[PDB]
């Protein structure tokens, strides 16, 4: 998107699947591309960001408002909350390492939670603001 | 027309851009010394013009990025100086006047950047490189 | 959603099904996941919140605007009002106990009321603001 | 009614339009010298009218485009002068008065144009061409 | 209630409407001369009332359309006069007072109309036709 | 709580509502005469309280509808008087004080209603009916 | 954090909440008596601190609901007093100072509630219950 | 650039963060003592620079959360002191100056949080840790 | 919705079907639940409110913006105007009696009027603001 | 809608079909309810108003923003302009007579013009503001 | 729409099909009503205005924001740009002659450009502000 | 669109397919019109601008907010980021040469990134602000 967005999704994927919680609560089912197979059904997904172009005369940066959705096949979605709670416990104030530039603050934004389809699957989006500096 | 990125204010250490300059504005001023007399053709206000003093003021804001020259603006304010500053109009050229550091302010929120305004005003005679 | 959202829906479900009114007016039909069977038809539902991220330098919190819908198969929906009135009598100024952090104020917000489908079923949403502190 | 593009303020070098003039505004003024006396029919405020001084002020803003006459507005401000300026109403006609260059200010952002306000005020007797 | 189109301010040349009057506003004023004394029933502020002077002010804005009477408002301002003006309330009736032309201002943009404000104030004793 | 329609300001001719009163507001005031002394327990500001004068002001706006009492507000302003006015709080009751007519202003646009503000202030001792 | 509903301002009759308090705000103040001298380490502004007076002000607004204590705020203003008021911070505790009733104002529209602001200021020495 | 969360103002009890600090802002000031003389190269305004006094002011707002140090800000205001305060720029470092507690204000609504502004100003000589 | 909404729709239904006009202009066809039968075709309907939560520290209230629609099978809808005119003549400044709390002002708001379906039926909504006090 | 709306559509229908222009340009095809038959195809239609409730303490009024659409089967819609021009020449500053109250100003508002369906028929809405006083 | 709109579309159609450029770049394919035949496929279309009612006490005028779309069957739509460039070169600051009143300024507004259908046809709208005086 | 838009899309197409990166990351698959064949599947597309009419009394210009989308058939869209990163590295502060007038600044704006269809293809729009001077 902006130049940092190649490295940002890579590093927030690496801070995920390293937290001990959400590894005993989701498992290995944290991905962007879905591994085809049986579709385990309590995964998360980390793809849709958008940029709010916060830049400079000398240099330029980006505000990545990336969405991490939590999808859960369970009957209620109290299961999907603690998995999303372990997302938000892992990412606000992250201070991680990027491959192009660095980020300065990984804050938290709106996080809606609803039934996507036939009321069988439950999507909890989690928008995180990622002010990165190129 | 000109690029907004090309007009830049800059400190001495030899002049370098202050790191974050999202918004900047050179502003000139005059106080219009009034010389009104009894006899006027239509009663129109009469002004001498040239005798009145004249000013310049710089207001440059943006993200607080630490550089060697951003620390200089700390140094100019605490140890009170009037060093040389330089705002370059994209076509017009540089200005190169001694300004001072009248008010600076760093600000940050719980979710935003660290930001600053940097407000300056003229302290001596200016120039123009053409 | 935010870290408190695992415990918030759990505690507002427990303050429901303990009020004496709405137990003689709905019954045991207060849930998130629907118990399959005959679908009694005068239930409520407590799932869709969203967060408005009210946080701090030191610590962080959340504004959960959770929706409690009231669904009713009766011909008119004066029956659905008093069940929703017993929702709102049970929740504004609740001062309940959470498992992660605590809430500081459970206020009241917009509460629309309409016919969802074929004009046979009537949905009364009730948005409650839940400023929780993590 | 008249076109907004037709009413134009202009500098001397022989008068030419200053390049970027997105918004312009001639503004006339009077200070209303009050002549109230004890005996009034209803106690209504009494004003002499004609004796009080009268003014004109021009505020023209827009995109900084370098022209030969935009550099003139730099020259009028640094070397303090009161040259002739001319704002033409579309139907009324030109004004042709000596104004001065009381405050100008160039401004630019990290993503916008280079822009300027150009604020002027009357310095002498005006005219009207009809 | 009354139509907004019916209440109209008008100049002399015999009175005609000034062409573009999108927004107009007669505004009356008093300064409330205070006559407070030691002995007051509750300490409530005491005001004489009638002795204090009283005012009227007209502010009519809209599109600059050239008419014979719009050129008159140019003529009233340059040659300083206090002619008769007349704002008619739709039910109340006309006012017919001598006002002056305290500040007018023509304005136009790169895409909008030529517009003007026309601000007036009372210069003599007013009237009311009922 | 009370209805917004129930609290009404009213003129004399025997009191009747002024026709259009979309928005109205009684506003009380005091100037807080400061009596600070050297010896204070925490240095907290010391105020006498009761000695300072006290005020009331009424601001009622809405659509200009001609009534017999709307013409009265014209009559109070031109012939300078301090008649009795009465704003009734819905539960509290009426006020019944002599106010004056400090500033009124009729306004109308090319597409809107004829509207007015009617601003008043206390001119004498007030009351309260309970 | 604390509930917004828990911090409440209250009048005496023994203290009760004033009925409608949608928005309330205790506000403390100091005037910063400046004691600048010739000899300063960096030329930094020197302030004495404790000697300067200090203030508190309460501004509580909301819907006009008639209660026994809302009628008390009428009684405090007409018969000029400085009674005891009490704003309780949710964790901090009560304040319990003598304030006065500097400005109150009831307002209502054609479709809204009857509403009021109630603005207060300190009139004596304060307290803190911890 | 720097995180907004990293720059923090803090009280003494040894310094700790005040609990809720959603928005904070250090702001420096100077009054620009003017030293204009007859002989100037272009008539440009002449300023001495260093002689003029200089200031700092802190404005930190957010949610009222009771901590041991939030109660300290109550203690600094009632018992008038000028203790040491410390705002740390994320790269620059801490400030460590004696400030005072010029105005604080707690505010809460019927549905919002308990919130506060905390406005401070310099009371002595500052520092910079680099 | 809010606690007063059980009694508000009940009382505005009782002030309707008691006005003499709209009883000779609609008849007995004022309802929420439709009486099944032949569908007379010049009815009104009083169900969809929504709340704008105007409340207090001490006590709480509601702003019910309830919609009363007028439906008419006539060819033109000048017939539907006078029935809606008799709605608005019956309700603005009502000062009626509630069973839970009271209302303080029953004002008037937007009232759109259009063709719902196939341009055979005409719906005139009438939004009334009901500031009630619990 | 409001009480005047029964008389407002009646009087603006009577000022139409009395203008000499639009009687030689449309004919008798000015209506709300369509006369069934062959559908002449260059009609206008005057039904959908909405109210903006401008009222008083003492008395009440309405802002009727009624829409008069112009529909035309001609290939171009320069024919539909002059018929809509004869609408607007007939109605701005009308000063007509109502049966309930009176109007004080019949101004002009937005007037969009587009192809409704298959690009065969052309709809020119004409919104007129009607501040009436009850 | 407003009274000038009968003459405005007529005169902006006449300034089109008289420019030398866009006559060698489109041809005779400038119209409102489409001439049926083979559908040449690089036409423009000038019909949908809307009015923003800028008027007076004494007199009245209109702000016609008329849309001139450019449709092109070519594979890329660099062909459609220069045809739209020849539209905008022909119309901004036009100072043309009307049959009802006159215009005072024919400015330029937003001009979006996209693929309408199946990504085979490309529509470049060009909104021009036409402040006319009746 | 505006007169410069014929030359703007031509020059930003020429600065693309000349960068060394995105030539080893996309290839020759940078186009507006799609070359028919096998549809390689990791292309970009540069067509939809819109204008924000920033002009003058003397002269006129345009604000072209042109969209360059990145489409990618890969399973994840980390591949689509670096191709979009090589777009943004090639265009912000471009200072290129136009055929009609010149541009003064080619800044950066919002850049959303999502799954278009069946979650098989991933679209990364990149809006760039192009203030050109005619």
């Amino acid at each position: 998107s902006y130049a940092v967005a190649g490295a940002l999704q890579a590093a927030v994927y690496q801070q995920l699947r390293a937290d001990a919680v959400l590894a005993a609560l989701v498992g290995t089912a944290v991905y962007d591309a879905v591994p085809p197979g049986p579709l385990a059904g309590t995964y998360v997904s980390l793809g849709p960001e958008d940029v709010a172009d916060a830049s400079d005369k000398t240099g330029a940066g980006a505000v990545h408002d990336f969405v991490i959705s939590v999808i859960t096949d369970a009957a209620g979605f109290a299961t999907a909350k603690a998995a999303a709670a372990a997302v938000s416990d892992a990412l606000v104030g992250a201070d991680l390492v990027l491959s192009r530039g660095r980020l300065v603050g990984l804050w938290f934004l709106r996080a809606k939670a609803r039934r996507v389809e036939k009321a069988d699957m439950r999507r909890i989006d989690l928008v995180f603001r990622a002010r990165v500096e190129g | 027309a000109q690029n907004g990125k090309d007009l830049l204010i800059k400190l001495d250490l030899q002049f370098e851009t202050i790191a974050g300059l999202r918004a900047t504005r050179i502003s000139f001023n005059a106080e219009t010394v009034d010389v009104t007399s009894l006899e006027s053709q239509g009663g129109w206000r009469e002004l001498l013009g040239g005798a009145g003093v004249r000013s310049a003021s710089i207001s440059g804001a943006g993200v607080f990025k630490d550089a060697d020259t951003d620390e200089r603006a700390r140094q100019i304010f605490f140890d009170g100086e009037v060093p040389e500053f330089q705002v370059i109009i994209p076509d017009f050229g540089i200005v190169q006047g001694p300004f001072m550091i009248t008010s600076i302010d760093y600000a940050g929120s719980h979710n935003g950047e660290a930001s600053y305004e940097l407000a300056m005003a003229s302290a001596g005679a200016l120039s123009f490189t053409a």
